[PDB]
């Protein structure tokens, strides 16, 4: 009642900026992440 | 992601209108290579003595296509800039034994020898 | 210490050797020369 | 071979004015009281040249 309210009273619920197959896209990502080796200084090679 | 993105190396501090203004000097890497890698290297003795790097990577000196375990010598790299070195006690610490590490017959690095005359 | 040899020193902590910092001394002053002298193309509305 | 402190500083006794060069020997310190002790591998690295 208050999403078909959106018509009556004189608002709108706006939809948001990404689809689900976005953020599907980023927590798939932060699962395989390299992140290379956890003995090494810096954040610039990436161990497989 | 405190300090900018990628390693952070210095900052500086300006001020601006209500309040201050940062610049963030970081590391950014334009270029890579794909070294092949080892977890550490033990040599065939017993007690056994193994090794592992200081701050970067056992690499091969990748060059040509003829180098094989006969020719695969071990070097060090730092693990920001390709640039392989000889290991020394410099640069390696000794571990306790792994399964994961290389067993090596000849080519020691200087750790991995009798040190005994 | 001085400032040039304190710049060396955090390059030197995030894993770049003494044999690298030493042949590349030039090339990296330039290098940072040119991203201070690129801060005054950066105050446009482009920039968030 | 080539050596570097562990937590503190490879400084000179300095007393008198009159030592160098074949009496500059150094000792090691830490980093927030100054006391001069020997330098052994309790407190020295090896490092690269
Ligand atoms: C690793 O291999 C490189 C070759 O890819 C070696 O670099 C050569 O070094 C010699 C002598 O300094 C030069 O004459 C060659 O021009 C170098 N090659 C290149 C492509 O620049 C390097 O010496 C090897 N590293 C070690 C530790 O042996
Ligand atoms: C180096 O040699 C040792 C032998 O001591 C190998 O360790 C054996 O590894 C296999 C599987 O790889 C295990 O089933 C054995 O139980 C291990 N032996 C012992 C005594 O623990 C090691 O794998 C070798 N490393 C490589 C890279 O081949
Ligand atoms: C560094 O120099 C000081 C002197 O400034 C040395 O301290 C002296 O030590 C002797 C013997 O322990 C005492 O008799 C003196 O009274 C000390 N001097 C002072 C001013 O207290 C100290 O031994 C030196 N350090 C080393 C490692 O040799």
């Amino acid at each position: 009642d208050l999403i078909c309210a959106q018509y009556v009273a004189g608002y709108k619920v706006l939809p948001p900026l990404y689809d689900p197959y976005m953020e599907a896209a980023y927590t798939s990502s932060l699962l395989g992440s390299i992140a290379g080796a956890s003995w090494t200084a810096g954040l610039s090679s990436f161990a497989a | 992601g405190f300090c900018g993105t990628g390693t952070h190396i210095v900052s500086f501090a300006i001020n601006a209108p209500n309040g201050l203004y940062f610049f963030h000097v970081g590391y950014q890497p334009t270029s890579h290579v794909n070294a092949t890698a080892a977890y550490g290297l033990c040599n065939t003795e017993n007690p056994q003595k193994c090794i592992a790097p200081i701050d970067g990577y056992f690499v091969l000196n990748q060059t040509t296509s003829t180098v094989a375990d006969s020719d695969q010598q071990w070097y060090y790299t730092g693990s920001s800039f390709f640039h392989p070195e000889p290991i020394t006690e410099a640069n390696s610490k000794y571990v306790s034994m792994d399964v994961k590490f290389e067993n090596l017959t000849n080519r020691l690095p200087p750790p991995l020898l009798s040190n005994s005359t | 210490i001085p400032f040039a040899q304190s710049i060396f020193y955090r390059l030197n902590g995030v894993g770049i050797t003494q044999q690298v910092l030493s042949e590349n001394q030039k090339i990296i002053a330039n290098k940072f020369n040119q991203a201070l002298g690129a801060m005054q193309t950066g105050f446009t509305t482009t920039n968030l």
